[PDB]
């Protein structure tokens, strides 16, 4: 039930913004584990602090 | 000792297995104080290796709990060189019995990183000969000053090695095998006074 | 960030998340090769980009063989054409003490002091402040000759893993061991040491001038730094510390 | 290539273009960290990829303290489960010469020309490592103890002797190794450069698919082979 | 007319194929010069040899 994080991460980089590819893909894999753990309707990447 | 030579003394710093996980902070303390790291060894002290390391204390005093304590985890051993390394290491380290050292020397290493007598924070060498024995037992083939020049080393060979060398060279003459390094090495590994005979199968 | 290792430096993966587009990246390789050509520099580092309000201020610095002189820094708007900035002094950097906030776009914007304050002089003096206060050098990269000429250490390894977390293993990249250590810092704790990807990366994020990022790995050869941020000094820092 | 070059995504920038995915980049980073953990290798390199028909082969190699030691190469299909390949002998090297055909996948596959698929993979790996593995000048220092260590004061190759071809060695048993100028046939290496003088690209032509990057001013080197898995003996017809 | 070859290049790196991000952008700039030079209706990246 995830949104497509990867096209969003491709659109991140054109602004000079974001985690690149590897760190945001580990973020997306942790999002996949969180969505597989909990019954989540929408699990999108809010961002980083 | 004289003018054109120098005396860089050495001491042993022992990191007990309760405090080996906190090694970076105490490493910051010992490097920032002035002590230098020569070589650090991460060694698992065997119960059958701790007794030969502690023939000076455990061989006359009954304390097997510390012998079991040194085998409970990893042990880090390091060589230190400093101007007045023994005196400054005793001043920074402080006295033992860390229950009393928490009240007498609150800035010492045993007051912070220690709990009791047997579960000590660290261990340090006291005398220079004890430091030489501790370094020679734990560490590999390194050179400890002074080099015993003159008749000191000749007596060491003539009462520790050269009887066995005389008995080896006596049998090496009769007969004469070609390339006698094989015969001398096999004689020393075979007719060893300090090592027993080995028979593989 | 060195010009010969811009693609060989983890910029977006450093954790700050203020990097470059492929447009800006290819523009920096071509344009920093150009400013290595026409300006006779020993080596050129990409200093960073100031975000601004209506346009981005891309900043790069070039260095001579003396390695401790004030930097002949350069600026660009469209990240392609670069020109030299005037050298900075203390009396000229004093002039913007009555103004604050972000700065936008073209260098011809006049600020009210009424003495008209140019955007360009505020930009280069602010570049001088960020160079003086933050953007540290690593230990062992700058060794000392008996003369005044300092060479970059070709044999630089130079930071063990036990000295990664320490403040004292970083010096300020500023002419003044060799340089002033990071334990001479006000306030105490104005640098964020952070462990990314295990031991394969460390970041010394400046909090007095965010978002400055210092670029490791250990066992390397990068030995880089980058400031992308809002541009003004964080005077709010001891309250949040 | 080490995991450091896996971080910079340097396989695509070499220009071979078969490349690697951020899927496999993150998978090789975590899984080669595991390979360095479980097996006590000094250095672990992602060797490359063998092109498949039903599954893709991913190959990495581990090295001991001696840099010229026989490597313990490993294979993985789903890029996490790394498993130790056996060492290769000459008896398995002349065994797989009667099998001519594409690498399929599913390592229990059997060839009727029996002959196992894993034996073909291991013998092909030893053939590529003995033929077209590449070490530049001054990258490896022959210690007088008898072992080979990484030269840690290796200044990168200057631009004068990039194109000789006498400045690249082999990563096997034999400036103490055999150079590239004695390779049979001559001219079997695609000499190339990237944008500027920032990277030197060497592509093997006895095995189409290995690429060697080299930055001429830093200590960055390594070979990745992603390609067909076949030795073309058609190469004299090509030149 | 230039096609969306940068998002196609992100699809290439998702498949693992490609020259890299900056080299595919460089090919996109060369295709922009090719489109601006000649009256071309469709100028897509056939590939490289």
């Amino acid at each position: 039930s995830l949104p497509n994080v990867m096209e969003s991460a491709y659109y991140f980089e054109q602004a000079g913004v974001g985690l690149g590819t590897d760190e945001t893909y580990r973020v997306f894999l942790a999002l996949k584990q969180l969505t597989d753990t909990h019954p989540i309707q929408r699990c999108r990447f809010w961002g980083k602090i | 000792m004289p003018l054109p030579q120098i005396y860089v003394e050495k001491t042993l710093a022992l990191i007990k297995p309760d405090v080996v996980d906190k090694e970076e902070e105490i490493q910051d303390i010992i490097l920032g104080s002035g002590f230098t790291i020569i070589q650090r060894r991460k060694l698992h002290l065997s119960p059958e290796h701790c007794s030969n390391f502690y023939v000076e204390q455990y061989g006359k005093m009954f304390f097997p709990n510390l012998t079991a304590y040194m085998s409970s985890g990893p042990l880090v051993a390091m060589i230190l060189a400093r101007h007045k390394a023994i005196s400054y290491w005793k001043e920074l380290m402080g006295p033992s019995n860390s229950l009393v050292a928490k009240e007498t020397h609150p800035d010492s290493l045993r007051a912070i990183y220690g709990t009791d007598e047997l579960r000590n924070a660290l261990h340090g060498s006291n005398d220079f000969a004890a430091s030489e024995r501790e370094i020679r037992f734990m560490f590999p083939a390194v050179i400890i000053e002074p080099i015993p020049i003159g008749q000191a080393a000749k007596d060491y060979i003539n009462l520790y090695v050269a009887p066995t060398l005389l008995q080896g060279l006596t049998e090496l003459c009769k007969e004469k095998p070609p390339d006698p390094y094989l015969w001398l090495a096999d004689w020393l590994m075979k007719n060893n006074p300090n090592k027993p005979k080995l028979c593989h199968f | 960030m060195d010009a010969d290792s811009l693609l060989l430096s983890l910029e977006l993966a450093s954790g700050s998340g203020q990097g470059l587009s492929p447009d800006r990246r290819a523009s920096l390789l071509t344009s920093l090769m150009l400013v290595k050509r026409d300006y006779r520099f020993a080596r050129v580092l990409f200093w960073g980009r100031i975000l601004g309000l209506v346009a981005d201020y891309y900043i790069a610095q070039g260095l001579s063989e003396d390695q401790l002189a004030p930097r002949k820094t350069l600026y660009s708007l469209n990240c392609t054409e670069w020109s030299l900035l005037p050298p900075a002094t203390e009396e000229m950097a004093m002039q913007i003490s009555v103004v604050s906030g972000r700065f936008m776009g073209d260098p011809s914007h006049e600020y009210e002091h009424v003495v008209q304050i140019k955007e360009e002089t505020r930009l280069v003096s602010i570049i001088d402040q960020i160079d003086k206060a933050v953007a540290i050098i690593p230990r062992g990269a700058l060794f000392k000759t008996p003369f005044g000429v300092t060479h970059v250490n070709r044999t630089f390894e130079g930071l063990p893993l036990s000295e990664v977390r320490k403040l004292s293993s970083y010096f300020h990249f500023r002419e003044a061991d060799f340089l002033d250590s990071l334990e001479y810092d006000i306030p105490r704790g104005s640098w964020s040491i952070q462990m990314e990807r295990g031991n394969a990366l460390v970041v010394l994020r400046s909090l007095l001038w965010p978002g400055l990022t210092f670029y490791h790995a250990p066992r390397t050869k990068n030995y880089g730094y980058i400031y992308v941020g809002t541009g003004e000094k964080n005077m709010d820092l001891p309250f949040m510390l």
